[PDB]
């Protein structure tokens, strides 16, 4: 498993060189916005249950055929499995905003996921739609101007939105 | 590799839950101490090769049996001196990475994992490596917060060899 | 899924032997009680949708907080009433399948497996589902052997929710 | 695992409908011939050891080259393995006559069987011949007019013969 | 298969080390006794079929119930006699292999593995096989070191059947 | 697992015949040179640590790029893994000189080795070079005229050199 600091160390080791001026500075930039990064990691965690629950409610509305009889997700076992999987994606996107690196989401979550869904009969484009809705629902909560010191956390929203996009392009 | 950020995420993932209150403060603790670690790696970046060239010359004065021995496996030849600066430079480079990381991780995977097996296989004495690492610890000339982060990881490498 | 025929075959296969004397009588027992179960599913086939439309109206009279609440997650809207007949119809349909089977199997996989996780996730109260299921139990108007098979599986669903 | 009753339930659920008049009737027909079905399940079980033992004796006669040196089935370990495998097929055909469905034979017996034999050097056409002989030996015992109330159990013999045929087309 | 050479190599591999002092002497022991085993297999090569044809005739005199019984599963027919010499020849052939090997291995895999399951399945009595194997043991007419190696493996087959 | 004696037995069984005059004689020839065979099995074992240690020192000299940063074998974990793997090949070549058969080296060492190295990023031509150096280093020690009764053990050196060659053609 790798974090943002250890990603650049693994690259620095592969060329047998110490970190350069630009490599220490771009990493010092992460320590500089770390307070805002941890605010994002807290907001997604606190509203975890809420983000996955509503993204589902929106997905069933967008694709009703999928969740009722004859669809890939009918039965209580399946409805729970879908919410669980959406809760997994979110939990790993949260781990990625913390690490600053995407290896955690990649290694133990997204690996043979497209293959799992293909072998199970689960769509993929419907899981991508679910992840996309979780993105929209996560950006509202994470960038809420209320109850926080006012500032700019744009590069965090861009990065957070990219991590959801990476999780959707892996199932579609 | 083991970084406090990774350590918390691994522990969290094991329980299948998000980060606990205790784990988050451990992570908030990484960032409040990270600046000194990055400034430590900046000292190593600019003067690490220079400290390695001096540490190699120190062992040829502390332990005389290295430079007066045979040719196929010892530091008598000028090629062996080039491998001694290289090895010490690899060690210092890996310690710099530990400060950038805020943990033992780079030393754990790059040097500690399979250390005793290799030295015992290639007739290398850890006595030489501890000796040249005790030198650069007392010769670096670093401040305090940046020096604390440098000393923590140099003395973890010394603990791993002894 | 769990049917007495499957239950015996699974147990037999585990031991790597054919059906025991005890297991065969358990299977011969399924067929001596099967006719009443198929006739139970025939009552549900013809009047199950009608019992579901009435059970949905019963909960709007037993629990007033469902029809007077908000729009994004409650039964105030005419679309929510359509989902309430649908859910109750899914339950009754699955109970009919249990009679055709002679076991808990259809309820086990289709509704009991992951029931408490889903309701707790979508803000659904089992209180509403038990209420509408207690209605159709006392309103179906079934005989005896066909009624015994109907009551066994309606009260397994009520035991699974409470 | 599925039985005849649960096969039609899984189909009924997939279209979100209760069982139709014809679906309850064709299933009531199974309860009607169930006494004769269980007579078949008893006769194959009682004469289990006898059916597999004789089908083997006939197979070695039909294909002697296979069981003596240089053949795929020489050595005591292999001769026992062949009888065991033939005992497995029979046991699962018996489970299929009971369930009225073939899922049990299919799921945990016939699945990667053609692949197992290909990777082991075992023929397949010789295993099919063995299963075919077990069929002929099973139909004589199962439809024996003696010691039973006289009647018609044709649809049971047809179905029982089909289950052996399904087990042979899976190895050939 | 189990040969003393294989037995030592398997045990060594389990420990992930080379052969121990104890294991090497066990292997040096194989070669000091191997010549007598190869000369044993030379006696069997030249007169094994002849000993099998006589052993088959011995059982038709020790146990009368084999030649006077039915046709589909007994030794009454001239085809059954051909299978009796064949089976006894397979046994003697496998015992010769055991001497060439210096261990129980060929008997272990070719005849002992799944012996009792097969005989109990095909109505074969081990009583006949022990009887014809006790014959060729007392009729072979072998020396001593070559006879010791022949007797060890014939009496392992008799121990495996009884 | 098979030895030289059991290789010919497995072949003899497959044709349902006892060992022929030539088969007992070629095997008696192995018992005749067995004293010299066990001298080889002792010399490789005693100088085990020495043969793998020096073959490595020669490989790093031949291919320095491979062992320093950016190479497939940098880090202490990897340098130890390389010596361990070279120690494995040697240990299995030693087992092959003892058994007189190559099945042990083949079955539990060389099987999916080319596939392991391909999936790990380890060269193969560099592992072959390492095995080749172990061969040259093994032939000097194994055929040392000192401390041994003087004689001819050519067929042993030829066979021993072939076992290293078989282990190299399996990774290259
Ligand atoms: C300097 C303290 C002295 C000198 C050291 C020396 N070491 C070797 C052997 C090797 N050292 C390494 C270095 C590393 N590879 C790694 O992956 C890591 C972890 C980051 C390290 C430190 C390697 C790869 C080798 C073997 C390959 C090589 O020959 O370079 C030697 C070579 C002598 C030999 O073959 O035994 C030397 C000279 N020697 C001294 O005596 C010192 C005091
Ligand atoms: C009627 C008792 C009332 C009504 C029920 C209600 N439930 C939901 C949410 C869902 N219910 C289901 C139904 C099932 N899917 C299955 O696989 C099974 C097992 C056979 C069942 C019973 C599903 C799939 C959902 C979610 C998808 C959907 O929106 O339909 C709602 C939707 C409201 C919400 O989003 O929370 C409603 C209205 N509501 C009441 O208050 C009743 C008393
Ligand atoms: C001679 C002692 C008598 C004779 C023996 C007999 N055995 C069978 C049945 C079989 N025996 C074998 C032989 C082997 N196959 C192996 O792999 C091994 C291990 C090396 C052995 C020994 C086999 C394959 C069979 C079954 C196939 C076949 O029919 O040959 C029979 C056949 C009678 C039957 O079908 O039951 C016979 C006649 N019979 C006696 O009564 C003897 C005293
Ligand atoms: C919901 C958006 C969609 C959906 C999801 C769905 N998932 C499953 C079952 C599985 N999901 C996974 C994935 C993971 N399991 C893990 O532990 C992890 C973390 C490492 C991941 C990423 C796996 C492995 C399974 C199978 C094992 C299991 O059952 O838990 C199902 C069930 C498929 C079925 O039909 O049985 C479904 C349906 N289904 C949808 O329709 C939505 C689009
Ligand atoms: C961007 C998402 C939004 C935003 C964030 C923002 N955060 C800060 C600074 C701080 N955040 C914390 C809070 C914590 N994170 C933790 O993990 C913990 C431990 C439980 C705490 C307490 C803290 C302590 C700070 C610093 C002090 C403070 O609260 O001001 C800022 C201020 C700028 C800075 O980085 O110092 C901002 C702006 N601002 C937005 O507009 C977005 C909605
Ligand atoms: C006899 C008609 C033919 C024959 C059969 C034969 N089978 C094996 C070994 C195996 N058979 C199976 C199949 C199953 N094992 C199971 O547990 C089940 C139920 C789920 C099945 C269907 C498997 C997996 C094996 C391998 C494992 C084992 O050894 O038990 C062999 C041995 C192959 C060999 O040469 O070693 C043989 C020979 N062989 C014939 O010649 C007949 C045509
Ligand atoms: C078709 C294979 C042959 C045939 C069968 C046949 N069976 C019956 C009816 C019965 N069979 C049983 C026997 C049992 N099966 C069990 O599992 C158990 C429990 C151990 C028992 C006792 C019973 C009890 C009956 C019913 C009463 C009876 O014996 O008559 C029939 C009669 C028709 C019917 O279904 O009622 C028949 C004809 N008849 C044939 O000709 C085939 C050889
Ligand atoms: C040294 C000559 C070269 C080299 C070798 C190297 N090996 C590994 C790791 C593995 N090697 C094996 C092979 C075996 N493991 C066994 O237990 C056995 C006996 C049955 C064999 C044959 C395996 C399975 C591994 C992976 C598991 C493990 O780590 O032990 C590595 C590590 C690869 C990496 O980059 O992580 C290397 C490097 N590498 C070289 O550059 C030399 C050419
Ligand atoms: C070929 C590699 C070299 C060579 C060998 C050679 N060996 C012998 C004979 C013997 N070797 C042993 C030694 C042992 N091997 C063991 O495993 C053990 C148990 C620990 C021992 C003691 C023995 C006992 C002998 C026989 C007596 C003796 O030492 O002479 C010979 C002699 C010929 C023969 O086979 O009898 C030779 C020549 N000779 C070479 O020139 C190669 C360098």
């Amino acid at each position: 498993m790798l974090d943002a600091f250890s990603r650049v160390v693994e690259q620095a080791d592969k060329k047998g060189a110490y970190l350069s001026n630009d490599e220490i500075n771009a990493l010092q930039a992460i320590v500089a916005d770390s307070n805002k990064r941890l605010d994002v990691v807290n907001r997604l965690t606190s509203n975890a249950s809420s983000i996955v629950a509503n993204a589902y409610r929106a997905l069933v509305a967008e694709r009703p055929q999928v969740f009722n009889p004859g669809g890939p997700c009918f039965h209580h076992r399946n409805q729970a499995a879908c919410i669980r999987d959406l809760g997994f994606i979110l939990r790993y996107v949260t781990y990625s905003v913390l690490a600053g690196d995407t290896s955690v989401m990649d290694d133990r979550c997204l690996n043979g996921l497209r293959e799992t869904y293909q072998a199970l009969g689960t769509p993929g484009d419907a899981v991508a739609s679910g992840i996309k809705k979780m993105k929209e629902a996560a950006l509202k909560i994470a960038n809420d101007p209320n109850g926080i010191t006012k500032g700019d956390c744009s590069q965090l929203m861009s990065e957070l939105a990219s991590y959801f996009d990476r999780a959707a392009a892996a199932v579609a | 590799m083991k970084t406090p950020l990774t350590e918390a995420i691994a522990a969290a993932d094991l329980r299948g839950s998000y980060l606990s209150n205790t784990e988050l403060q451990a992570v908030f603790g990484r960032f409040n101490r990270a600046r000194a670690g990055l400034e430590a790696a900046r000292a190593f970046a600019n003067n690490g090769k220079k400290w390695a060239e001096a540490a190699a010359n120190h062992v040829y004065q502390k332990f005389p049996y290295t430079t007066q021995m045979q040719g196929p496996q010892y530091a008598s030849t000028p090629e062996g001196k080039a491998k001694c600066v290289r090895d010490i430079d690899h060690y210092l480079r890996t310690i710099s990475y530990c400060c950038v990381v805020g943990g033992t991780g780079p030393l754990d995977d790059y040097v500690v994992a399979g250390l005793k097996e290799f030295n015992s296989a290639l007739g290398l004495s850890p006595s030489w490596y501890i000796a040249a690492l005790e030198f650069v610890r007392d010769n670096h000339g670093l401040t305090g917060d940046v020096a604390g982060e440098a000393n923590t990881y140099i003395n973890y490498a010394i603990n791993a060899l002894s």
